[PDB]
Protein backbone atom coordinates (compact mmCIF):
# COMPACT_ATOMS: atom_id res chain seq x y z
CA UNK A 1 0.00 0.00 0.00
CA UNK A 2 0.82 3.77 -0.27
CA UNK A 3 2.42 4.05 -3.77
CA UNK A 4 1.90 6.79 -6.43
CA UNK A 5 0.06 5.84 -9.68
CA UNK A 6 0.87 7.69 -12.93
CA UNK A 7 -0.75 7.04 -16.33
CA UNK A 8 1.02 6.20 -19.64
CA UNK A 9 2.71 9.20 -21.32
CA UNK A 10 0.96 10.48 -24.45
CA UNK A 11 3.19 12.22 -27.02
CA UNK A 12 0.84 15.23 -26.61
CA UNK A 13 1.67 15.37 -22.86
CA UNK A 14 5.39 15.04 -23.65
CA UNK A 15 5.50 17.88 -26.26
CA UNK A 16 3.44 20.07 -23.89
CA UNK A 17 6.09 19.47 -21.18
CA UNK A 18 8.85 20.54 -23.65
CA UNK A 19 7.03 23.73 -24.74
CA UNK A 20 6.23 24.62 -21.10
CA UNK A 21 9.96 24.27 -20.28
CA UNK A 22 10.80 26.56 -23.28
CA UNK A 23 8.32 29.14 -21.90
CA UNK A 24 9.89 29.07 -18.38
CA UNK A 25 13.41 29.30 -19.87
CA UNK A 26 12.33 32.34 -21.99
CA UNK A 27 10.99 33.89 -18.73
CA UNK A 28 14.30 33.30 -16.89
CA UNK A 29 16.50 34.52 -19.76
CA UNK A 30 14.24 37.42 -20.88
CA UNK A 31 12.90 38.75 -17.53
CA UNK A 32 9.36 38.86 -16.06
CA UNK A 33 8.38 42.55 -15.72
CA UNK A 34 5.37 42.99 -18.04
CA UNK A 35 7.46 45.03 -20.54
CA UNK A 36 10.21 42.30 -20.51
CA UNK A 37 7.53 39.62 -21.19
CA UNK A 38 6.19 41.60 -24.15
CA UNK A 39 9.71 42.22 -25.56
CA UNK A 40 10.86 38.57 -25.05
CA UNK A 41 7.73 36.58 -26.02
CA UNK A 42 6.70 38.96 -28.87
CA UNK A 43 8.58 41.30 -31.26
CA UNK A 44 7.09 44.40 -29.60
CA UNK A 45 8.89 47.43 -28.09
CA UNK A 46 6.21 48.96 -25.81
CA UNK A 47 6.72 52.59 -24.69
CA UNK A 48 7.42 52.79 -20.91
CA UNK A 49 4.87 55.57 -20.42
CA UNK A 50 1.80 53.44 -21.40
CA UNK A 51 2.76 50.58 -18.96
CA UNK A 52 3.11 52.89 -15.92
CA UNK B 1 21.84 49.08 -24.56
CA UNK B 2 20.13 45.93 -26.04
CA UNK B 3 17.86 43.35 -24.25
CA UNK B 4 20.04 41.94 -21.40
CA UNK B 5 19.71 38.46 -19.80
CA UNK B 6 17.84 38.32 -16.46
CA UNK B 7 15.59 41.27 -17.48
CA UNK B 8 16.55 44.96 -17.41
CA UNK B 9 18.87 46.46 -14.83
CA UNK B 10 20.82 49.53 -15.93
CA UNK C 1 -22.00 89.12 21.89
CA UNK C 2 -21.74 86.34 19.22
CA UNK C 3 -20.88 88.31 16.01
CA UNK C 4 -18.38 87.40 13.23
CA UNK C 5 -15.21 89.57 12.86
CA UNK C 6 -13.58 89.96 9.43
CA UNK C 7 -10.43 92.01 8.68
CA UNK C 8 -10.04 94.83 6.09
CA UNK C 9 -9.79 93.61 2.47
CA UNK C 10 -6.32 93.90 0.92
CA UNK C 11 -6.23 94.30 -2.89
CA UNK C 12 -4.03 91.15 -2.88
CA UNK C 13 -6.85 89.18 -1.18
CA UNK C 14 -9.37 90.61 -3.66
CA UNK C 15 -7.37 89.71 -6.83
CA UNK C 16 -6.71 86.24 -5.38
CA UNK C 17 -10.50 85.79 -4.97
CA UNK C 18 -11.00 86.79 -8.66
CA UNK C 19 -8.30 84.41 -9.97
CA UNK C 20 -9.64 81.56 -7.78
CA UNK C 21 -13.12 82.14 -9.29
CA UNK C 22 -11.56 82.05 -12.83
CA UNK C 23 -9.92 78.70 -11.93
CA UNK C 24 -13.23 77.17 -10.69
CA UNK C 25 -15.08 78.48 -13.78
CA UNK C 26 -12.38 76.92 -16.06
CA UNK C 27 -12.94 73.62 -14.14
CA UNK C 28 -16.73 73.78 -14.66
CA UNK C 29 -16.53 74.75 -18.34
CA UNK C 30 -13.54 72.54 -19.25
CA UNK C 31 -14.18 69.38 -17.16
CA UNK C 32 -12.24 67.80 -14.25
CA UNK C 33 -10.95 64.40 -15.45
CA UNK C 34 -7.13 64.70 -15.33
CA UNK C 35 -6.91 64.79 -19.16
CA UNK C 36 -9.62 67.55 -19.29
CA UNK C 37 -7.65 69.58 -16.68
CA UNK C 38 -4.46 69.29 -18.75
CA UNK C 39 -6.28 70.24 -22.01
CA UNK C 40 -8.20 73.18 -20.40
CA UNK C 41 -5.57 74.71 -18.08
CA UNK C 42 -2.61 74.09 -20.48
CA UNK C 43 -2.23 73.83 -24.29
CA UNK C 44 -1.42 70.11 -24.08
CA UNK C 45 -3.12 67.17 -25.86
CA UNK C 46 -2.05 64.16 -23.73
CA UNK C 47 -2.40 60.68 -25.31
CA UNK C 48 -5.13 58.62 -23.55
CA UNK C 49 -2.86 55.57 -23.25
CA UNK C 50 -0.30 57.24 -20.89
CA UNK C 51 -3.05 58.46 -18.44
CA UNK C 52 -4.66 55.00 -18.06
CA UNK D 1 -15.03 66.47 -32.22
CA UNK D 2 -13.44 69.51 -30.41
CA UNK D 3 -13.22 70.21 -26.61
CA UNK D 4 -16.88 70.26 -25.40
CA UNK D 5 -18.25 72.18 -22.37
CA UNK D 6 -18.78 70.13 -19.18
CA UNK D 7 -15.83 67.82 -20.07
CA UNK D 8 -15.89 64.95 -22.58
CA UNK D 9 -18.93 62.78 -23.19
CA UNK D 10 -19.21 61.25 -26.65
Amino acid sequence: EGGEVVDNLTINSLRQAFQLQRLLERDARGGTRYIEIIRSHFGVISPDARVQ
Amino acid sequence: ARSMRGGIRL
